[PDB]
């Protein structure tokens, strides 16, 4: 039921933004690549404070590293 | 003929199998990301280390 | 701006997150001194602290 396209597409119309974080770890569990382009788009609804928290937690902070060059703004 | 037996037993068998096969397409796609994060940490350490090697051949 | 700051800033503090950091960081054209009182009246200090030393 997985697809790179139709997920991409899909996640920008939801309206629970809580689903982020649990999208954020299932593709840490199974796509950790995938997780700066989902970034990428998720950057403006989606809180940067508790995503660095769970960066932190996880120990993933260098893995994002590219990420955060686009939100020194 | 009353086939709802069948009906219910054929069905039954077949998700179980799916549900196993997909749950070790699961634990594939788990350890294939174990692997990959384990590739990219040690090409970061061996960047960090190469980076301190020229910090410390500048001076 | 209009009647909207409450709907987003006053909500937030409702709810006693760190939703509130981002929202200040994210909402322009907005009233100062007004939420800065609101959050006086509350419980949350920090954010009042933040926004004075913003301006």
């Amino acid at each position: 039921a997985w697809k790179e396209g139709q997920f991409k597409d899909i996640i920008t119309k939801v309206a629970n933004v809580e689903l982020y974080y649990r999208a954020i770890q299932f593709y840490l569990e199974f796509k950790p690549l995938l997780l700066n382009d989902l970034l990428m788009v998720l950057s403006p609804r989606l809180d940067h404070t508790r995503a660095v928290n769970y960066f932190s937690k996880v120990k993933q902070l260098p893995l994002v590293k590219p990420y955060l060059r686009s939100v020194q703004n | 003929p009353e086939s709802i037996r069948k009906w219910r037993e054929e069905q039954r068998k077949r998700l179980q199998e799916l549900d196993a096969a997909s749950k070790v397409m699961e634990q594939e796609w788990r350890e294939k990301a174990k692997k990959d994060l384990e590739e990219w940490n040690q090409r970061q350490s061996e960047q960090v280390e190469k980076n301190k090697i020229n910090n410390r051949i500048a001076d | 701006h209009r009647n909207l700051q409450n709907l987003l800033i006053l909500t937030a503090i409702k709810a006693d997150r760190t939703r509130v950091m981002e929202y200040i960081n994210r909402l322009d054209n907005y009233d100062a001194p007004d939420i800065a009182n609101i959050a006086i009246s509350n419980e949350l200090f920090e954010e009042a602290f933040a926004i004075f030393r913003k301006f």
